[PDB]
């Protein structure tokens, strides 16, 4: 084929990454986030980001969405960060909201320079690294979720 | 302000508005003109094919009557989604590895006649992988024209690896219409095509050993199965149910020396750097219409598996509501500020020209 000629000669290019980084400048809950060690969590909300309290960090709802970002220094500098964006997709989350949970988790991976790496987290297929974030106890899954975003269509 | 999505297939237009869960509108993307030598579009033209010839202005994904493409859009927007244009954003959808001057001209039309105040062209398979829950896999995706593999990981489509068969439903359904002759049935005309799509779509299946299938249906006939035609007569079609989608796996039943669908799929991921084969193994995604046969997440699963390294864990994820994913992918991305922040808009594209979707649209 010739990708030169067609639709896809500028993926994988500089300009794509800086026009999906400009995007993810337009998202307020990023700002601020892995500025330091530690866990941060925002839930999907009919198509919004939601910062979720640290209280309630490692509780679940098993109808919901969630980001999860780790943030920790790398063996190769105790003074640097580097990043784990995890996506946990609830049993019973709705397809709006895993999608939108999908796609923010790349957005905040754009934002974060690429550094992230992520992990796709299913209510029960939870990776070794997702099962190490939370203290003994602390990951929980709570029955119920919030609303849908979608409009069903009769 | 609402958006409008339109997943514009090479067979049907999948439209709606953005943060529904389906399209309202889906309707035969085509354009009748008297059979008899104006022209009516979509349900209406199917609905009087009986005096009328029947033309898909889209072929394997590529607009080649830009004049009846007009119509098919001016119809979704003012026939059956009852919206004017000029109040709506609009995001659009393409085939990878189209000629770039298709999405110049599909940019122009929405500008230049319908004058969005901004849309974004995205590409089919990505929307697809949204749609799943997912940042990485491998999506292969098939409708009327355009079969295509993209492998996408976390989040980025990796153009070296994507493929292309310019083979897909329409062939599948012409193909119907040819072995339909040695049982002594005719379908030729355009509207006779329109039949044995039906046909298709409602009794043909993908066996999972094509040669023992092939056996099964000479022993007896427990593979035949009947269909009543819009003039009343029944007939009865047998191997020929397997043998149209056998073509996907075998692209030489209609003269093609192309890799079969399996094989491509398996070409696509082996283009992907190692590390991330396993993901890709794991994660291949089934979008569209001539992904709906019986049978086919499994033959996929036995020849992927006769491809790739004998340990290598594989799963076809084959979504139920798959005919829509890349147009629900779509309503989900169009429901988010950010996105519809990399939107070209009006003022944009009177400044820069047709040029600027190449410097917008990923
Ligand atoms: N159950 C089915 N089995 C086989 N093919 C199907 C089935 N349903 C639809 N198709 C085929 O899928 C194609 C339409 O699917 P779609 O994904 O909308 O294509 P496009 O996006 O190219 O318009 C047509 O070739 C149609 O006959
Ligand atoms: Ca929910
Ligand atoms: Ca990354
Ligand atoms: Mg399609």
């Amino acid at each position: 084929y010739n990708i030169a000629d067609s639709n896809i000669a500028n993926l994988g290019t500089e300009l794509e990454k800086k026009v999906k980084l400009e995007a993810s400048q337009h998202e307020d809950a990023w700002k601020g986030a892995g500025k330091q060690v530690g866990v941060e969590i925002w839930r999907i909300q009919q198509f919004k980001v939601v910062p979720v309290p640290k209280k309630h960090h490692g509780s679940f709802y098993t109808g919901d969405s969630y980001i999860v970002l780790s943030t920790y220094h790398p063996k190769t500098n105790p003074d640097k960060l580097a990043y784990d964006v995890h996506f946990w997709l609830g049993a019973f989350t709705t397809q709006d909201e895993a999608g939108t949970a999908a796609y923010k988790t790349v957005e905040l991976d754009d934002y974060l320079g690429g550094l992230p790496v992520q992990y796709r987290e299913v209510q029960g297929y939870e990776s070794e690294r997702f099962l190490s974030l939370f203290p003994k106890g602390g990951l929980r899954i709570l029955d119920g979720g919030v609303e849908t975003g979608f409009h069903h269509v009769e | 302000t609402t958006a409008l999505v339109c997943d514009n297939g090479s067979g049907l237009v999948k439209a709606g508005f953005a943060g529904d869960d389906a399209p309202r509108a889906v309707f035969p993307s085509i354009v009748g003109r008297p059979r008899h030598q104006d022209s009516y579009v979509g349900d209406e033209a199917q609905s009087k094919r009986g005096i009328l010839t029947l033309k898909y202005p889209i072929e394997h994904g590529i607009i080649t009557n830009w004049d009846d493409m007009e119509k098919i859009w001016h119809h979704t927007f003012y026939n059956e989604l009852r919206v004017a244009p000029e109040e709506h954003p609009t995001l659009l959808t393409e085939a990878p590895l189209n000629p770039k001057a298709n999405r110049e001209k599909m940019t122009q039309i929405m500008f230049e006649t319908f004058n969005v105040p901004a849309m974004y062209v995205a590409i089919q398979a990505v929307l697809s992988l949204y749609a799943s829950g997912r940042t990485t896999g491998i999506v292969l995706d098939s409708g009327d024209g355009v079969t295509h593999n993209v492998p996408i990981y976390e989040g980025y489509a990796l153009p070296h690896a994507i493929m292309r068969l310019d083979l897909a439903g329409r062939d599948l359904t012409d193909y119907l219409m040819k072995i339909l002759t040695e049982r002594g049935y005719s379908f030729v005309t355009t509207a006779e095509r329109e039949i044995v799509r039906d046909i298709k779509e409602k009794l043909c299946y993908v066996a999972l050993d094509f040669e023992n299938e092939m056996a099964t249906a000479a022993s007896s006939s427990s593979l035949e199965k009947s269909y009543e035609l819009p003039d009343g007569q029944v007939i009865t079609i047998g191997n020929e149910r397997f043998r149209c989608p056998e073509t996907l796996f075998q692209p030489s039943f209609i003269g093609m020396e192309s890799a079969g669908i399996h094989e491509t799929t398996y070409n696509s991921i082996m283009k992907c750097d190692i590390d991330i084969r396993k993901d890709l193994y794991a994660n291949n995604v089934m979008s569209g219409g001539t992904t709906m046969y019986p049978g086919i997440a499994d033959r996929m699963q036995k020849e992927i598996t006769a491809l790739a390294p004998s340990t290598m864990k594989i799963k076809i994820i084959a979504p139920p509501e798959r005919k829509y994913s890349v147009w629900i992918g779509g309503s989900i991305l169009a429901s988010l500020s950010t996105f519809q922040q990399m939107w070209i808009t009006k003022q944009e594209y009177d400044e820069a020209g047709p040029s600027i979707v190449h410097r917008k649209c990923f």
